[PDB]
């Protein structure tokens, strides 16, 4: 099933459609908007596009459900509480 | 070990998630033994016929994958067919509204992850887990018709670690959901 998931990403991304002006790298990241295939043809334009990526990254960027990080984030926040209390 | 709440190595026989306390294991072990008592109770009182008609918890079985092979072999013997000629059909229904036919076996404790099952049809969900009331496994002769372009093959693991693969299940997706989205969201079934 990991092989099937890897094949799904490869067939979704490596296609002639990737050279289209409306290609979607990710779909419905927050229910409404989607990540757009940059229209540039030079490396500099692609690098700029990465720099303008919003900091609001969610697991839906990866095709995962948005709640997959909820348990991980809560545990990390409690750990950050613990680390402070360990150095007081 | 017990004083440090460490599961003794002499007790760990069946497959267990690495992170399990002796307390959790004792509760899990008690549930497994209770189920084994009922299985032996039916076997002694009734014989093999009761063993076929009793619902089983795949989590409580020490080797759940062997039960699937046993049910596969049982149907093959009753119909004089080969194992490789039998494909597994899954029907999810309420325990009260369930009827077990010759090839049907009842399984309880199966939990769907990231999806809900409604009228034997899968839909993407924002809930972490969904408890399947009663899963019926049917072994029928293979028709080598491939898939209906709306069927996903969900892995069934033993526990949340997804380390041991028990078997696979074919489900029909609902509406116009993309089967690829099911693969990307990690939708699977857990035995416990």
């Amino acid at each position: 099933f990991d092989q099937r998931l890897l094949n799904t990403f490869l067939e979704r991304l490596f296609t002639t459609r990737s050279f289209d002006s409306e290609f979607k790298l990710a779909c419905k990241v927050d229910g409404h908007k989607d990540i757009q295939m940059p229209d540039g043809i030079r490396r500099e334009e692609f690098v700029q596009w990465v720099e303008l990526l919003p900091d609001t990254q969610t697991p839906s960027w990866l095709g995962l459900p948005n709640n997959a990080e909820r348990v991980l984030l809560t545990t990390q926040g409690v750990d950050m509480i613990s680390k402070m209390l360990k150095m007081q | 070990e017990l004083v440090k709440g460490i599961l003794p190595r002499s007790w760990s026989h069946y497959t267990v998630p690495a992170g399990m306390t002796v307390i959790q294991w004792v509760s899990d072990f008690s549930e497994r033994i209770k189920q084994l008592q009922n299985i032996s109770l039916a076997a002694a009182s009734g014989g093999a016929k009761e063993l076929k008609n009793i619902h089983v918890c795949l989590g409580g079985l020490f080797v759940p994958e062997a039960y699937i092979t046993a049910t596969r072999q049982y149907v093959a013997q009753a119909n004089s067919w080969s194992l490789e000629e039998l494909c597994l059909e899954v029907n999810v229904t309420t325990s009260q509204g369930a009827t077990l036919d010759a090839c049907s076996f009842g399984v309880t404790g199966l939990k769907l992850q990231g999806a809900t099952c409604n009228n034997n049809k899968l839909s993407l969900s924002n809930a972490i887990s969904t408890a399947l009331p009663l899963t019926q496994l049917r072994w029928v002769k293979q028709t080598n018709t491939e898939k209906k372009a709306s069927v996903v093959t969900l892995p069934v693991y033993l526990n949340f670690t997804r380390a041991d693969l028990i078997f696979t299940v074919d489900f029909e997706i609902a509406t116009k959901e993309d089967p690829r989205s099911f693969y990307e969201r990690g939708v699977a079934v857990l035995c416990t």
